[PDB]
DNA sequence: TTTGAAAAGCAAGCATAAAAGATCTAAACATAAAATCTGTA
C-alpha cells in the first residue's frame, strides 16, 4: 500500500513519528468527507504534495525561479570560483566571464 | 474543524494548510506554526486573507523588524497581548500590568501566568494567535533566540482558558534548517513563476492605474478599454524587465510607477486602438531601467595618484614617470617583460606608502632660474590628503582610533574605477593610457 | 522626567551601611558581647505538610533502601587531630586555622561536623568555653561576599551590606578585648568556591586568625592539598600554614565496615511480610533479609579501586536493592499504595549500567541516512585524514558512495527514496531528503562538532566521539559493512 | 656600427609581518532603593 512505503520512506530518511504525524494532520485536515478521507488515506498523494511542498525553498527549488540573466551571472560566478584556488570571486570577474559568454554565444 | 477557507491566486495549497493549521480549538492545533517562503512570496497577503476570512480568530500582529532586539519583542508581546485581551473582553475586570517590566524571558512567562489567571471565567478554551511576522528579519538575531519561543508553551499553564498559539513568518531557509529537529509544521511559500507575478501584478494594478489622474487628464487633452491598455503596459514591462527584476513583484511595482506617467504623455487619440503604434511611441521606456537619482583639483589628482598607486606595482614606476636628463651614469628601469593576465583594477587595491603617493602626485600634477616649477608638498595638498580621508575616498589599514602619523600605516584607494574615470575626465587626466599596456 | 533607561525589578535587601566601630563612642565603651540578647544567636517548615490519605506498603528493601541514604568508623586520626587542634585553640583562647582536603564523598564534612558536635558536648560539660559554630558553604552563596554578611550576621544578628560587615567583622576580630568576647568556630566548606580574583575573601578570613584577639577557630575544607600553592598568593599560604590534613580515599575493608554499619540491624535478620499487600514489620510469613559479604565486598573494591567514595558505594548497594526490589514487586503484583536476598548479580548490574556506554547502540540505532553521514565521514578521515572534513565533501562523498554502488539492490531501492523521496513530481535534490535533519540530530547529540560558518559547503564538521566506536557501529550494519 | 656585460627583471621558495576579527574588559554613561545626613518645627 502506499501508506506502508510512505512509512518505509520515513524509517530509512527521518525514523520520526512527529516528521509522520506532520504529513498526516492536513491529510486529515482537508478531507471535506468520509469518501474523500478514505481516498486520500489509499492514494496517499497528499504526502507526496506535502514532501513537494516541504523541498520548494531549497537550494534546487530556488535554482528554478531564477530569470535568464540571473541564471547567466551564477553560472559565470560558479565558473570563475571554479577556476579560483580558494574559490573566491567578485562582481567584476563574475561580469567579465559573463560578457565573455554573451559575445561567445552571440 | 469549522473554518473558512478563503481563494488566493495561485496559493491554494498554502491557504488550505492554513486552514489545516489555524482553527479556534486548542486543541487541534499546534502550538508552534512557520510560515517561510522568500521576499514578496504573498505570506502576509494569504495569511491576511485568512484571518479577515475568519474573524472569530483571534490574531495579534508582531513587527520583529520594528523592534530589533528580544527585550523589546518581549515588552511587545505582553503589551499587545494584554491590550488585545482588554478589548475583547471589555466585561472582565483585569489588573493591568505594565509591560516594561518584561526583561527576561522568565518575566515574560511570570506576566504572561499574570495575565491570563485573570481570565479563568469563560467558558470555553480559546487560542490567542499571536503572529511574527518576520521573525527572522529581527536586527540583534542569534542562533538561541527561537529555542526560548518554542518552548515558551511547555512553561504557561496547561488548564488555562488563554491558550497562547504562535505563528512565525521566516524568509531564509538556512535559518529555518538550523530548527528542523523540532519538528515544527512549516508551510512553505515558494517564488511566483512568470505567469503568476504578471496576473498579481494586473489584478492588483490595473484598478489603480485606469483611475490615475494623468490618463484621465490625458483623455480630455486630446473603462475596458482603459483596462486593456493598462494591463498591456503591465504586460510590456513585465516582458521588457523580468530578466532584470527576476520574479520580484517590489520592483516591477516600482519600474510600473516610475514609468507609467511617461507613457501616458505618449498616448495620442491615434495610439488608443493602435498597442503596437503606441508601444513604437514609447519605445525608450523599455529599453533601460531608469531606476536612478565639486571636489578640487589638489584632491583630484591626489586621487588620480593613489588609483595609480594603489594598481601598478612600485617596481615599475621609474620606467613610467622618470624624466630627468642625468649628469651622473645611471641605468633607468627597463620596463615590465610580461602582461598581465588578469586585469588588476577587478582586484581589490594595494596598500602604499605616504611618500609614494606624494612622488606619483608630483610626477603628474599640471606645472626659469629661481621658479622650480614642479609643485612640493606644502600644507594644502596634506589638508586634501585629509579630506579625502575624511570622505573615505582614500582608506587605512585602520578605521577607528587611526595613527596618522605612524610609518606602519599604509593607504589605499577606495573608489570604483567609473569614479576615477569620471573624475580623469573632469580634469582632461588621461588614466585610461596608464593601464592598456599591461594586461 | 524622561528616562533613558529603567530598571523595574530592583529588589534591595533592608542591609544597613554604618559598620561596628560606629556602635559605640569608645573601645571602652562596648559592652560585654556575651551578654546581649542578640549576638550568638540568642519558619518555612508547615509549608510542606499536609494530611495523608492512604497506607504506604514499605515493601522488605525498603528498609534496606532507607538505611542506605547519606541521611565514625573509618576516620580516627582525623577525627582526633581536628579535635586536638580545636580542643587546644579553644580552651586556651587561641585563634587557629585547620586546613582539610580530599577527594568528594571521603568523608571530610561528617568528620567535621562530627568535632564540632562533641565540642558543643564538652562546652556544655563546662570543660571547655561556650563557642559560636558558623558554616560558610562557598557553593551555597550567590556572591562570594555574601560570606562576609553571613558571618557577621551569626555573630552580631544585623543585617549589613557585605563592605561594612566586612569592616565589622576586622574591628571586632582585631579591638574587641578577649574578656568581651566568645570564641566563634568556622567551617568554610568548599573553599575553591570563595576564591576569587582579588583573593581578599581569602586573605580576611585566614588573616582574622592572626589576630591576638581574634579567638576564631577556622576549619577550611578543600578539594586539593595544593590548592594554596596553585591558586593562592604566598601571603595567604604562609598564614594557612605548613600542616594540613589530607583525607584519602576509602580502601575496600572501610567501604565494607560502613556498609556494615548502615545494615547492621537489618541484615541476616527476620520480618513479618503481609502477603496481601507487601508490608513488612521488622522483628504473614517469616521472611529473612540477606546481602552477601561476597556482593559487598565486590561493590567495596569496585568504589575503592574508582574512587574510594563512599557516596558512589552506599548507592551502588541502594541501586541494588531497588534491582532486587522491582524485580520483587514485579513477580509478586504487589503495589505502592522464604528468604530474600540482594545478590551479587544485582550488584554487578548495579556497576555495570555506570559503566555501560550508550553511545555505540545509539549509532546502530539510526536511520540509513544519518549511518550514510558518519560513513561518509570516516571515509573522508581515511582518505585525507584531517580529521576535520568540509560538509560539501561529505555531500560529495555521499552522491559518490550512491553512483558507485548503484548494482547494490538496497542502494538501488534507495536512490529514488533519498534524492526525489519516492515522487516523480519532486526533482532531482542537491543534498539527500533529511540531510539537515540527520546533521541536527548528530549535532544534538554530541556525536558531531561544527564550526560556526555561513557558506554551507566549506563548514567543517569534526568527530566528538571516538573514530573506533563509530567503526564499530558502522560494522554492525548489514548494507555499510558490505560496500 | 658593434660589443658585451653589468644592471634590471622573473620566478620558486620560505620565513615573517600584518590584516581581520573573535573575545573580552575598562570606562563613560545611567538608573535606583535603602540608608543616612541635615536643616528646621
Ligand atoms: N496570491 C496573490 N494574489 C494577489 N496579490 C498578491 C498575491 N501574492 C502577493 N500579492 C500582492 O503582492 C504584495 C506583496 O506580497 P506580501 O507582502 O504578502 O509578501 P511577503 O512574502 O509577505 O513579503 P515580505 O517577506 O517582503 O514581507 C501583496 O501586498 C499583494 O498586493
Ligand atoms: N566514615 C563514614 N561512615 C559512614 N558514612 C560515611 C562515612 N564517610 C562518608 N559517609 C557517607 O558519605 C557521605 C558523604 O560524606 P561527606 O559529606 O563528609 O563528604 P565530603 O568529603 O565532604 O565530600 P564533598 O567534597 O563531595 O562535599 C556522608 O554524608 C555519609 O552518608
Ligand atoms: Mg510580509
Ligand atoms: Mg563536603
Amino acid at each position: 500500500s502506499n501508506l506502508n512505503r510512505h512509512i518505509r520512506m520515513n524509517f530509512e530518511t527521518f525514523r520520526s513519528l512527529p516528521t509522520l504525524k506532520n504529513s498526516i494532520i492536513p491529510l486529515v485536515a482537508t478531507s471535506k468527507n468520509f469518501g474523500s478521507l478514505c481516498t486520500a488515506i489509499k492514494s496517499c498523494s497528499f504526502l507526496d504534495i506535502y514532501n513537494k511542498n516541504q523541498l520548494s525553498n531549497n537550494l534546487t527549488g530556488r535554482l528554478q525561479s531564477l530569470s535568464d540573466l540571473e541564471l547567466a551571472i551564477l553560472i559565470s560566478a560558479a565558473r570563475v570560483a571554479l577556476r579560483a584556488k580558494d574559490g573566491s570571486f567578485n562582481f567584476n570577474l563574475a561580469y567579465a566571464e559573463y560578457e565573455k559568454m554573451i559575445k561567445a554565444i552571440n | 474543524m469549522n473554518v473558512t477557507t478563503p481563494e488566493v491566486a495561485f496559493r491554494e495549497y498554502q491557504t488550505n494548510c492554513l486552514a489545516s493549521y489555524i482553527s479556534a480549538d486548542p486543541d487541534i492545533t499546534p502550538s508552534n506554526l512557520i510560515l517561510q517562503g522568500y521576499s514578496g512570496t504573498g505570506k502576509t497577503y494569504t495569511l491576511k486573507k485568512y484571518f479577515n476570512a475568519n474573524p472569530n480568530l483571534h490574531a495579534v500582529w508582531l513587527e520583529p523588524v520594528e523592534l530589533v532586539s528580544w527585550k523589546p519583542l518581549l515588552q511587545a508581546i505582553a503589551r499587545t497581548v494584554q491590550y488585545k485581551l482588554k478589548t475583547l473582553y471589555p466585561n472582565i475586570p483585569t489588573t493591568d500590568y505594565d509591560p516594561l517590566q518584561v526583561e527576561e524571558p522568565f518575566l515574560l512567562v511570570k506576566t504572561l501566568h499574570n495575565i491570563f489567571v485573570q481570565y479563568e471565567s469563560l467558558q470555553e478554551k480559546t487560542c490567542l494567535f499571536l503572529i511574527l511576522d518576520g521573525f527572522d528579519s529581527l536586527q540583534d538575531l542569534d542562533a538561541a533566540l527561537f529555542n526560548k519561543y518554542i518552548k515558551l508553551n511547555e512553561l504557561l499553564p496547561k488548564d488555562s482558558k488563554i491558550n497562547i498559539k504562535f505563528i512565525y513568518t521566516m524568509l531564509e531557509t538556512s535559518f529555518l534548517q538550523r530548527y528542523s529537529t523540532h519538528c515544527i509544521p512549516t508551510v512553505m511559500f515558494p517564488r511566483y513563476n512568470v505567469d503568476e507575478v504578471s496576473t498579481i501584478l494586473v489584478m492588483s494594478r490595473c484598478g489603480e492605474l485606469m483611475e490615475d489622474s494623468c490618463l484621465r487628464k490625458r483623455i480630455i487633452e486630446e473603462d475596458d478599454q482603459f483596462q486593456n491598455v493598462a494591463a498591456n503596459f503591465i504586460h510590456l514591462i513585465v516582458q521588457a524587465f523580468h530578466s532584470y527584476t527576476g520574479n520580484d513583484i517590489f520592483a516591477l511595482n516600482d519600474l510600473i510607477d516610475f514609468k507609467w506617467p511617461k507613457y501616458v504623455s505618449r498616448i495620442t487619440k491615434e495610439n488608443i486602438f493602435e498597442p503596437l503604434a503606441l508601444y513604437k511611441s514609447a519605445i525608450k521606456l523599455f529599453l533601460s531601467t531608469d531606476d536612478n537619482l565639486d571636489l578640487s583639483i589638489i584632491s583630484k589628482y591626489l586621487l588620480i595618484a593613489s588609483y595609480i598607486c594603489s594598481y601598478l606595482e612600485p617596481r615599475y614606476d621609474a620606467s613610467i614617470f622618470s624624466r630627468k636628463t642625468r649628469i651622473i651614469q645611471g641605468r633607468a628601469a627597463y620596463g615590465r617583460r610580461k602582461k598581465k593576465e588578469v586585469n588588476p583594477r577587478y582586484l581589490q587595491p594595494s596598500l602604499f606608502a605616504i611618500e609614494r603617493l606624494l612622488a606619483i602626485f608630483q610626477a603628474i600634477f599640471p606645472i626659469a632660474l629661481r621658479e622650480e616649477s614642479l609643485m612640493k608638498a606644502n600644507i594644502e595638498v596634506f589638508q586634501n590628503l585629509s579630506e579625502l580621508h575624511t570622505l573615505k575616498l582614500i582608506a587605512t589599514t585602520m578605521n577607528k582610533n587611526i595613527d596618522y602619523l605612524s610609518p606602519k600605516v599604509r593607504w589605499k584607494v577606495n573608489v570604483p574605477w567609473e569614479i576615477i574615470k569620471e573624475i580623469s575626465e573632469s580634469v582632461h587626466f588621461n588614466i585610461s593610457d596608464y593601464f592598456s599596456d599591461i594586461h | 522626567v524622561i528616562r533613558k533607561f529603567t530598571k523595574k525589578n530592583v529588589a534591595r535587601a533592608k542591609k544597613k551601611y554604618t559598620p561596628f566601630s560606629k556602635r559605640f563612642k569608645s573601645i571602652a565603651a562596648i559592652p560585654d558581647l556575651t551578654s546581649l540578647p542578640e549576638f550568638y544567636g540568642n519558619r518555612f517548615e508547615n509549608k510542606l505538610k499536609t494530611t495523608q490519605k492512604h497506607q504506604i506498603v514499605e515493601t522488605i528493601f525498603s528498609k534496606v533502601k532507607k538505611q542506605l541514604n547519606s541521611s565514625l568508623p573509618a576516620r580516627e586520626n582525623e577525627f582526633a587531630s581536628i579535635y586536638l587542634s580545636a580542643y587546644s585553640a579553644i580552651e586556651s583562647d587561641s585563634a587557629t586555622t585547620i586546613y582539610v582536603a580530599g577527594t568528594p564523598g571521603v568523608g571530610k564534612t561528617l568528620t567535621v561536623r562530627e568535632v564540632v558536635k562533641e565540642l558543643l558536648s564538652s562546652s556544655a560539660q563546662r570543660e571547655i568555653p561556650d563557642f559560636l559554630y558558623v558554616e560558610i558553604n562557598g557553593l551555597k552563596m550567590v556572591k562570594p561576599t555574601d560570606c562576609y554578611e553571613t558571618l557577621w550576621n551569626k555573630v552580631s544578628g544585623e543585617r549589613l551590606t557585605w563592605a561594612a560587615s566586612m569592616e565589622s567583622l576586622e574591628f571586632y576580630f582585631k579591638r574587641v578585648p578577649k574578656n568581651k568576647k566568645k570564641t566563634i568556630v568556622v567551617l568554610l566548606d568548599e573553599l575553591d568556591a570563595m576564591v576569587t580574583k582579588s583573593q581578599d575573601i581569602m586573605y580576611n578570613f585566614f588573616n582574622w586568625t592572626t589576630y591576638e584577639n581574634a579567638k576564631l577557630i577556622v576549619i577550611a575544607v578543600a578539594n586539593t592539598m595544593d590548592l594554596p600553592e596553585r591558586q593562592l598568593g604566598n601571603k595567604i599560604t604562609s598564614r594557612i600554614g605548613f600542616t594540613r590534613i589530607m583525607f584519602t580515599g576509602y580502601t575496600h575493608e572501610e567501604l565494607k565496615n560502613i556498609i556494615d554499619l548502615r545494615l547492621k540491624g537489618l541484615n541476616d535478620s527476620f520480618f513479618y511480610v503481609d502477603t496481601k499487600t507487601g508490608n513488612a514489620i521488622l522483628i504473614v510469613r517469616k521472611v529473612r533479609l540477606r546481602m552477601s559479604a561476597d556482593a559487598i565486598e565486590i561493590a567495596s573494591r569496585k568504589v575503592a579501586s574508582v574512587s574510594g567514595d563512599a557516596r558512589r558505594a552506599l548507592k551502588v548497594c541502594k541501586r541494588a536493592a531497588e534491582i532486587a526490589e522491582k524485580h520483587y514487586m514485579a513477580k509478586h503484583g504487589y503495589g505502592y499504595d522464604g528468604v530474600q536476598t540482594v545478590h551479587i548479580t544485582h550488584v554487578m548490574k548495579a556497576l555495570n549500567e555506570t559503566l555501560n556506554s550508550h553511545v555505540i547502540t545509539f549509532m546502530t540505532r539510526l536511520s540509513f541516512t544519518a549511518k550514510l553521514f558518519i560513513y561518509a565521514l570516516l571515509n573522508l578521515m581515511k582518505k585525507n585524514g584531517s580529521q576535520e572534513q568540509e560538509l560539501g565533501d561529505i555531500v560529495d562523498e555521499i552522491k559518490l558512495l550512491i553512483e558507485v554502488n548503484g548494482s547494490n539492490k538496497f542502494v538501488m531501492e534507495i536512490a529514488k527514496t533519498l534524492f526525489q523521496q519516492g515522487s516523480d513530481n519532486i526533482s532531482e535534490q542537491l543534498r539527500i531528503i533529511s540531510w539537515d535533519f540527520v546533521l541536527n540530530q548528530l549535532l544534538d547529540a554530541g556525536i558531531l562538532f561544527k564550526q560556526t560558518m555561513k557558506n554551507d559547503r566549506i563548514c567543517c564538521v569534526k568527530l566528538n566521539i571516538s573514530v573506533e566506536e563509530a567503526k564499530r557501529a558502522m560494522n554492525e550494519d548489514e548494507t555499510l559493512r558490505n560496500l
